[PDB]
């Protein structure tokens, strides 16, 4: 969280003297979170372009790490790899065929993010037929990032061709999400994903189903969809739905933030605290920076919620929403920061609840 | 030492209680089978012979097994009392034969013919012909009264494996005072 | 160093549940167990079809208890069926006691983990699951080097709360501190819930018949006749109507009472067995000629 | 024969089928109802004997493929009353 | 009918938990110590909750 | 051969007999409803049980021993009454045959 | 003879797990296995079962094998698991019988004389009941006609005990229905009704129709049982049963006007308090 | 939820129950009750009990294995 949480005070700052100062530290976190680490390097140097390609070598020169690293070069290039994009096929090719193909998809995937290349998308569907599980988790998304928004009968084809023909629920995990911005914006162009995936059994599918709602219907509030999306999340049962059910409401009201603080004022107090949880986040995505206070007073008593991961999504929504707004602008802000250090300095505390902490920090 | 599960055929139809071997055809099966049974063992002792008995119904008396007591023990109350059907002998004993439990073991196939077979001679030779696609070798004996090496039988050993083939025996004992000592020279150190 | 994620999970078939259920209460007042086929479909997750078990012997649960004959042979038969899974974990009932292993348990674990690093172990209280809740969690021996390091030595996730608590009448018997419990979740899928739906599915027959008027009739006169002096109760609770902190008289006089639970609760109960019992008595004069 | 409905059978009808005086019909359906042959009531004010049946006989190409026929009606009805039924109560059939 | 569904299915978690021995307290020991006499059995020196 | 079989079948049902558990024998003292009864232990709490279908309702009448299951709690087969020479009436002396 | 066929739940989800395990590679017809349970005083009790190596041929319908060996070592094991099981019969998901049946329940005769094979139909999800039972009987038809093998009809049910009943209930845990019922679910259970009637009368018609146009042997028997049934009506037009009927209709409906009543001044009274509540704490608010 | 959840309540009726007499009271929702097996207990009471029928001698049922008021 602290490395994450890091990442965003400094984002795009390229002042790293945290992480420098603080070594030992740093060190102290190892495996998976060395990958974050690693990671939260490249954010921090956001769009630091071409001293970039030497400046990821020089810090970060150990699979996680290596693996960290051509993820970490993906962020400082995001949205706008070009040359870097053939550095990094050439690199994912060449690899341990583990957390660094991980790193490297993401990566790759995030750099290349829309160009739909059709290289790219080779490459990244290899690693995704590899069937590495952890490869998956991260080829699948940057199989959808690279073809974001492109439709391409193909990709939705084979991407959701694997989906109900592999194990590794992870390797799903990121197709859920990574069929899911194939669909983004055209708005009503498939609504056949929309349709056949709802219907699925495995229910990651159904959730990539539900996200296809968000990132196909971004913006205009279509009330045909948003009546598609509530009913999942009262009725369906894998909670883990429901909440992507929730959750993704804020993606297709965020372009009229008055009217969704009310639609999920009573879907936040569901009995079920996953329900709860898409609340949160469908509060935070919702209002993407306007300090509502109508959003917010929701998420205030939200934060008291007895179960731990309702808690942690209340303060990332609360947080989410209330960015680069002092106490005159919303009456709430100063509050809620003693309530963030009350929350972190606490011990006895679910760690998820801090997780929210830090990161709302 | 020819690893091969010996998958014996014992005839227990009517035809199969006139002795015009001496003593009767039965012990003649019930004789044969326990030197061929015994020769398979000796060959080789990863061997494995099971026998399926083939009047009136195509019943699996004992499964395919290495241990040749329980071949022998199950002989016993073989009750000869139905009509031999070879043309789904064969295959019951294939079928049964696909469940090898050791998948390397050759095919080889003993049948105790010992009565006349009501056999359209199209339908045996097809059945020798799913056995050529699928690599088993099965030797032919006959026993007590039936059409001397039948016309429908001696196609079906020749169709069995031709063009140089392995030689699957239709070994033809003869009729009259013998035990397998016919049965035992050719067919059983030699299919 | 290698890590099980908060995140992975023991993956039983609906298969599984019922024939584990089904051994620890065959056994119930002793201790039962068997060896648990599945797959290591990856790191994230042990994913188990089918169970098999092992006879019970004056062992008890214990190495000893696998008898190798057994098992080897065993394995063999169901090879040719259609099932080549490997052992994937163990299982023993734990009459009553609770979902935490024992000394003695840890020494099998540690054995099973011998020859792959994630053979899950499970329990089973044939005792406690006697309701809807059922009590079956899956442990894997945390090794005792891994102290200089964190245990339950998870990475990014976030499902290590979820499903789950650290139940109290376990962490006594050492959890986080020699074996971790793994999320455990049920690959339930359909063709398999519809065949289990017949358990309590009742019949075309049922819904058509009329149930019988002599007891309908007496329920209707009996429920009548309660709602009758609940009616009472209403007219005099309501007609108190007494205004000293009305709010506070409706919070003082909560007993689950006349005003309305014991009232319309009733209505519904009422209503709805004369509607269904006439709609049904309706039916069949059209159906039935 | 009896149209079902009318399963009662006048005295007079009774007694003209098999040519027996009607003081008599009441002993015969007497004897045919003692064995087992029938589960039916016998009524004198009127003497029309209610029937009701519990003794089967064999049947014949045209008696099923007339009992077919009936049949054939019996389920329409059952089927256009579970339509009027599924159609009438679809928002709480749930 | 969420307020009253929240009530039923929180006692339904609470009342699953066992309840609780009741024991006579012979007396303080520290402050984070006290004997007692639970009913059946012997003496205990059990600690304190944080409450 | 016949010798090792009688033994060998006897054998069996010992095999079936290890299987077998022990049934907490105790007596009934109430009967509240037709599917609920108070039984008491013969040195043991008092348990609220029910009967197995296979039972007879009836014959259940306080005072009837039964022998519940040790797992479920519920009563599995009645019993005679108790016999032992735990009498302290005379009652039991026989006058003898005068 | 036996009365019922009781098949526990873990056994249809053992054939469920045996048919995939096969179909899923070997694609191939009914899976056959052997069926374990402990017998009572006439219902057979279905408590366990495993799968045994069966192979056919669509030629001569009597090119099969069904192990003997690993059918009796399989049970050598069993047996040694729990000693209540003897083997009982045998189960096949082909949903309609085989001509191999009369001849391989001829083997499972010779572990089990009384034995009962029950169809699985694993494959269907339909109005219910996926287990049908069969026996073999072999009589003198008493009504002069040929002698032959055929299998009786034994009623089944399925039935669950109390162990693999709590399994069952959790494993569900997300489609079982309320057990109070209500309303809804009542009607519900009605227009079910309603839709079988007419479904085992449809049943009935083709069958009838089959023996009308001779494409199927006038049975002789159980085809008069269909003439029972259709003697059984209740012929409601009856004027005495008119008045009856009249009389416990209109005897109820003073029930549910009673009943809608009282659920009517509780809403007037609801709202009177409702209207109160609002007023009061509308003039509390200056 | 609602049905299901009264249900599930309904299902803490269930039989075997222990019986134990109503030593005292504590609170609303909650009890000294003391198990007939020689130790008393403090237990949960289940709502739809009535705190009218708990007299200070009862003799009430307590769940067999988690041991509350039922
Ligand atoms: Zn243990």
């Amino acid at each position: 969280a602290t490395v994450i949480a890091n990442s965003f005070m400094h984002c795009g700052t390229t002042s790293d003297q945290f992480l420098r100062d603080n070594l030992e530290w740093l060190a102290r976190a190892t495996n998976w979170a060395k990958f974050t680490a690693t990671a939260s390097l490249g954010v921090i140097h956001k769009g630091h372009e071409k001293e970039a390609l030497q400046l990821m070598a020089t810090y970060l020169p150990s699979a996680y790490q290596e693996g960290g690293g051509l993820y970490a070069l993906g962020l400082i290039h995001a949205n706008h790899g070009g040359d870097i994009i053939d550095y990094l096929l050439n690199q994912l090719k060449n690899a341990s065929n583990d957390i660094v193909r991980h790193g490297g998809s993401l990566g790759l995937g995030l750099a290349a993010m829309g160009t739909a290349r059709q290289d790219v998308y080779d490459l990244l569907k290899t690693n995704l037929y590899q069937d590495d599980a952890v490869t998956g988790e991260a080829a699948g998304l940057a199989l959808g990032l690279v073809m974001l928004g492109s439709k391409n009968a193909q990709a939705i084809e084979d991407m959701v061709g694997y989906a109900q023909e592999t194990q590794h629920e992870k390797i799903l995990r990121g197709l859920a999400v990574g069929i899911a911005l194939v669909m983004y914006g055209r708005m009503e162009e498939a609504d056949a994903l929309i349709e056949s995936l709802c219907r699925d059994k495995d229910p990651i599918l159904r959730r990539s189903g539900m996200y296809t709602v968000a990132m196909a219907y971004c913006g205009s509030g279509n009330n045909k969809a948003i009546r598609r999306l509530l009913h999942v999340a009262v009725s369906d049962v894998n909670d883990d739905v429901r909440r992507a059910a929730v959750e993704s409401l804020g993606f297709i009201l965020f372009r009229t933030p008055e009217q969704c603080p009310s639609v999920v004022s009573l879907l936040s107090e569901s009995y079920n605290p996953h329900v709860r949880y898409g609340a949160a986040m469908a509060l935070g995505i919702c209002c993407a920076g306007t300090g509502n206070k109508e959003a917010i007073n929701l998420l205030e008593p939200m934060t008291n919620d007895p179960v731990n991961y309702v808690r942690q999504g209340a303060l990332i929504a609360s947080a989410l929403i209330m960015i680069q707004q002092t106490e005159i602008t919303c009456p709430k802000v100063n509050q809620f920061r003693q309530l963030y250090s009350k929350v972190i300095n606490d011990k006895h505390d679910d760690v998820m609840a801090k997780f929210g902490a830090i990161l709302a920090q | 030492m020819v690893l091969e599960s010996t998958m014996v055929c014992v005839d227990n139809s009517e035809y199969m209680r006139n002795g015009d071997f001496l003593p009767t055809r039965l012990q003649a099966q019930q004789d044969a089978v326990n030197i061929v049974c015994h020769s398979k063992t000796r060959s080789n002792p990863e061997n494995n012979v099971g026998l399926i008995t083939l009047a009136n119904d195509c019943e699996v008396l004992t499964t395919l097994t290495p241990d040749t007591g329980r071949i022998l023990s199950k002989l016993h109350t073989v009750q000869p009392k139905g009509k031999i059907t070879f043309c789904t002998g064969i295959r019951v004993a294939h079928l049964a034969l696909k469940h090898r439990q050791g998948k390397n073991h050759k095919m080889r196939i003993i049948a105790f013919v010992g009565s006349p077979v009501e056999d359209n001679e199209k339908d045996l030779v097809k059945l020798a012909k799913r056995l050529k696609k699928e690599k088993v070798n099965v030797d032919i004996i006959n026993f007590g009264e039936e059409e001397v090496n039948t016309e429908k039988l001696t196609a079906f050993v020749n169709t069995l494996n031709g063009k140089d083939g392995t030689g699957s025996h239709l070994v033809t004992v003869p009729p009259g005072p013998s035990l397998a000592d016919a049965l035992i020279s050719s067919p059983i150190l030699a299919g | 160093a290698p890590a099980v994620d908060t995140a992975e999970q023991v993956y039983i078939s609906s298969l599984a549940l019922l024939k584990m259920l089904k051994h620890g209460r065959a056994g119930v007042p002793m201790e039962v167990m068997g060896l648990m086929l599945g797959e290591f479909v990856d790191d994230y997750t042990v994913r188990v079809i089918d169970v098999f078990a092992m006879p019970q012997s004056g062992t008890g649960v214990s190495v000893e208890a696998v008898d190798p004959v057994f098992q080897a042979k065993m394995l063999d038969m169901l090879k040719q069926t259609g099932r080549p899974e490997m052992v994937v974990g163990w299982y023993h009932s734990h009459p009553g006691f609770g979902c935490w292993l024992s000394g003695v348990d840890i020494n099998t674990q540690q054995s099973f983990e011998a020859l792959s690093e994630r053979a899950v172990a499970v329990v089973v209280d044939p005792i406690q699951s006697v309701k809807g809740k059922v009590v079956i969690d899956a442990f894997r021996l945390i090794n005792a080097n891994m102290m200089v390091l964190g245990h339950e030595p998870r990475q990014t996730t976030s499902n290590l709360g979820h499903l789950n608590k650290p139940s109290i009448q376990a962490l006594i018997h050492g959890l986080n501190r020699h074996y971790y419990s793994i999320t455990i979740n049920y690959r339930k899928n359909e063709l398999e819930q519809k065949m289990l739906l017949n358990l309590h599915k009742k019949s075309w027959m049922e819904g058509l018949t009329l149930q019988d008027y002599s007891e309908h009739c007496k329920h209707n006169e009996s429920v009548v006749k309660e709602m009758l002096e609940l009616a009472k109760n209403y007219n005099k609770a309501v007609e108190e109507e007494d205004k000293m902190t009305p709010e506070q008289l409706a919070i003082k006089n909560v007993g689950k009472q006349d005003p309305k639970r014991h009232l319309e609760e009733h209505v519904d109960v009422l209503m709805t067995s004369n509607i269904v019992q006439c709609l049904a008595a309706m039916l069949d004069t059209v159906v039935f000629k | 024969t009896r149209p079902a409905n009318h399963r009662q059978l006048t005295f007079e009808e009774i007694a003209k089928s098999a040519k027996i005086t009607v003081n008599e019909v009441e002993l015969l359906v007497m004897k045919a109802l003692s064995v087992g042959l029938v589960k039916g009531s016998i009524d004198e004010v009127d003497k029309r004997v209610h029937m009701t049946w519990v003794q089967p006989r064999v049947l014949d190409l045209q008696q099923i493929k007339g009992m077919k026929d009936r049949l054939e009606f019996w389920c329409t009805d059952v089927k256009s009353m579970e339509m009027l039924v599924e159609h009438q109560a679809h928002d709480i059939l749930t | 009918l969420n307020a009253k569904v929240r009530l039923l299915r929180e006692e339904l978690q609470l009342l699953q938990e066992q309840g609780s021995y009741v024991g006579e307290v012979v007396r303080a020991m520290d402050k984070k110590k006290v004997l007692v006499k639970v009913h059946p059995e012997g003496k205990f020196v059990v600690d304190v909750d944080k409450n | 051969l016949k010798e090792l079989t009688k033994q060998y079948e006897k054998s069996e049902n010992d095999l079936k007999a290890l299987q077998s558990v022990g049934q907490i024998v105790g007596e009934v003292l109430k009967q509240l409803t037709e599917e609920k009864f108070i039984v008491k232990a013969t040195n043991g709490p008092r348990y609220v049980v029910g009967c197995r279908r296979q039972l007879d309702k009836s014959k259940l009448k306080p005072g009837t021993r039964v022998a519940l299951d040790m797992t479920t709690l519920t009563i599995m087969r009645y019993l005679p009454r108790e016999v032992d020479p735990l009498v302290y009436n005379m009652s039991h002396e026989d006058p003898g045959n005068v | 003879a036996v009365q019922k066929v009781v098949v526990h739940p873990l056994v249809l989800l053992s054939v469920v797990d045996h048919f995939n395990r096969i179909g899923k590679v070997g694609n191939q017809k009914r899976v056959v296995g052997v069926l374990l349970g402990s017998w009572q005083k006439k219902v057979l009790d279905v408590s366990n079962s495993f799968a045994v190596p069966f192979d056919e041929d669509d030629k001569d319908d009597s090119v099969w094998f069904l192990d003997h060996d690993y059918l009796e070592n399989m049970y050598g094991m069993f047996k040694k698991v729990n000693a209540r099981e003897r083997i009982v019969g045998w189960y096949h998901t082909g949903p309609k019988l085989h001509k191999n049946d009369i001849a391989i329940n001829e083997l499972m005769k010779r572990y089990c004389p009384n034995s009962v094979l029950v169809i699985i139909d694993v494959k269907p999800k339909d109005l219910g009941l996926p287990t049908e039972a069969y026996i073999s009987v072999e009589e003198v038809h008493d009504d002069g006609t040929p002698t032959s093998k055929t299998f009786e009809h034994v009623t089944s049910e399925i039935g669950a005990e109390e162990a693999e009943e709590v399994g069952v209930e959790h494993l569900l845990r997300d489609i079982k229905d309320t057990t109070v019922g209500t309303l809804s679910q009542r009607i519900t259970n009605q227009v079910h009704g309603l839709k079988g009637l007419n479904s085992k009368l449809l049943d009935i018609r083709s069958y009838l129709e089959k023996v009308a146009t001779g494409k199927l042997p006038i049975n002789h028997q159980i085809i008069y049982q269909l003439q029972d049934v259709f003697n059984l009506l209740p012929d409601v037009s009856l004027q005495e049963f008119v008045k009856a009927f009249y009389l416990k209709t209109n005897d109820q409906m003073v029930v549910v006007y009673l009943a809608s009543l009282i659920r009517s001044v509780v809403a007037l009274h609801n709202l009177i308090n409702n209207k109160i509540a609002n007023r009061d704490a509308e003039k509390k608010e200056g | 939820e609602f049905l299901h959840a009264q249900e599930e309540v309904k299902r803490i009726q269930s039989i075997p129950l222990v019986i134990g007499q109503f030593l005292e009271a504590v609170d609303q929702n909650t009890a000294i009750v003391g198990s007939t097996t020689g130790s008393n207990y403090y237990v949960r009471i289940l709502s739809t009990i009535d705190r009218e029928l708990l007299k200070p001698n009862a003799s009430v049922a307590l769940h067999k294995h988690s041991n509350a008021l039922v």
